[PDB]
């Protein structure tokens, strides 16, 4: 079995090498890095109507064929996973506070 | 009577439809409640819930959300065709998952008058509407614990005019009817579980479930209680007794009349624990409030 | 940034009445309510774990609840206090996004060395209440002030002071 620690100080994206829980803080886990579109889906995000479920599986699908979105415990199951043919952890925009949705 | 509780033993299914029910609310908006969220049951997997918020008096239409007991997302709302009203739906993928509403005038933050919605909250109802036997079902909103309290005072034992505080001792009395407190008579043989000498925090803390902790709101130095005692029974009822000689700090005397000022002594008792948990319902007159005493007294 | 900044942490005091003065001892005895308010992620925590938006602390100091976190947090204290404060509705609230708040409404005597009854019946007084951090300064610093209610607050009657 492979077993790699990983912490980032704001979840920007950490890329793994191919040739699970958190350990703590509110982290909510799920080649090119998009760096703006973080920009884009934050300001999408407010001000938003009957979308804020929906830019997900409208914007961040692009990472297709690795969507294994934990977010919580509630899975706690291990995926076997298929490579198709031969060949970003967090930052899952979600909520926390209870008196305001502020994404 | 029937018995509740969770056992074990060393599937099947219930008809062709799980049970269905839904209720109503009316949720006022004003300047000092310009948001409202109210949490739900565990909802079995493959349960569907169905939201609809409404405006009366009004359109002001207030936007809703459903998100989990943390917070993250689950449902949005989306407006419906029809002028007025909204429709939001939901089945879950999990078990044991709690379901919070949020209702929000995030946008419309202008402020003119306190506002009346209508709010129908149902679970494995596909229904457009209330239509018919709303109350026949249970309730889809996790309803706080309703505790009755009586306070009576047997004297005022003294009162201090220049700190202005007053020390006085009576005996409180709490009620509830909190099942996850319950037990089966078989294994202790008792009708009645007993703590003492301890108060509903400790208790509390040794059991780890949430009871209704309170603290009087203006007690100076440490209590002094006695008698202090919690039953329970099988049946999930509840009840606290205590004596106490307590002094609490009065901010509100006003001796500029003396001798002839008219003084108010106010005994508050604080529920430590938010409205959402439990709530002062009616109060227990279990026996006289001033009570008697032989021979005069100072007030 | 490249170096290691010290927590901001923001503080309201505020006065309900002042309990007494006694004039031979020079010292006061006041009551109010003392809020505190930080933000540190290391306090944060996933939601779904726990089940809800908030974790409390009840009825414990700072310093108790960092001893049972094992994570720096800005305990304070009384400068000049006499004897032990007596503390109600103390309370830690801690949320998934780091940021925690203390409240706790205290009766404390705080010793004045700097009573001057020289001018009696006419003098004028300061009734110093200093809150001190027992942290050190690298680590949190008192940022701003909360005025969350009025400081000095309404009585109903007179009142010697």
């Amino acid at each position: 079995v492979q077993h790699f620690t990983g912490y980032i100080e704001d979840g920007r994206g950490i890329f793994y090498s191919l040739p699970m829980q958190n350990t703590g803080g509110n982290l909510d886990p799920l080649e090119i890095d998009p760096a703006v579109s973080l920009g884009q889906v934050l300001e999408k995000a407010l001000a938003s109507e009957n979308d804020l479920i929906s830019e997900l599986t409208a914007v961040a699908d692009r990472i297709f064929l690795g969507w294994d979105d934990d977010g919580g415990k509630g899975y706690s199951a291990s995926l076997e996973f298929t490579i198709p043919r031969d060949g970003f952890a967090g930052s899952t925009i979600t909520n926390q506070r209870l008196d305001k949705f502020q994404p | 009577t029937y018995t509740t509780g969770s056992f074990q033993l060393i599937l099947a299914s219930l008809e062709i439809k799980p049970e269905a029910h839904v209720q109503e609310l009316e949720i006022r908006l004003d300047k000092d409640t310009r948001y409202l969220t109210q949490h739900t049951r565990n909802l079995q997997p493959g349960d569907t819930f169905h939201a609809l918020v409404e405006p009366i008096g009004e359109a002001p239409l207030p936007r809703l959300r459903l998100t989990d007991s943390g917070g993250k997302p689950l449902a949005f709302g989306l407006i419906d065709q029809p002028g007025e009203s909204v429709e939001l739906n939901y089945t879950c993928d999990q078990d044991i998952c709690e379901l919070v509403v949020h209702v929000d005038g995030t946008d419309g933050q202008k402020d003119s008058g306190e506002a009346v919605y209508r709010l129908l909250v149902g679970i494995n109802a596909p229904n457009l509407r209330e239509s018919g036997q709303t109350p026949v079902g249970s309730s889809v909103f996790l309803e706080s614990d309703l505790v009755t309290v009586g306070l009576a005072v047997d004297q005022i034992v003294g009162v201090d005019q220049r700190s202005e505080n007053f020390s006085v001792v009576g005996t409180l009395k709490l009620s509830w009817h909190d099942p996850k407190l319950g037990f089966s008579p078989d294994q202790c043989g008792c009708t009645v579980k007993s703590f003492e000498d301890a108060s509903i925090r400790a208790v509390a803390g040794e059991i780890n479930l949430p009871l209704p902790s309170f603290s009087f709101y203006n007690q100076q130095g440490n209590r002094w209680s006695q008698n202090q005692v919690i039953f329970v029974t099988p049946d999930g009822r509840a009840s606290y007794f205590e004596r106490f000689t307590v002094t609490l700090q009065a901010p509100d005397f006003d001796f500029l009349a003396y001798p002839f000022d008219r003084q108010k002594f106010s005994i508050k008792v604080d529920l430590a624990v938010p409205t959402n948990m439990f709530i002062f319902n009616e109060i227990e007159r279990f026996q006289q409030v001033v009570g008697d005493q032989l021979g005069e007294e100072e007030w």
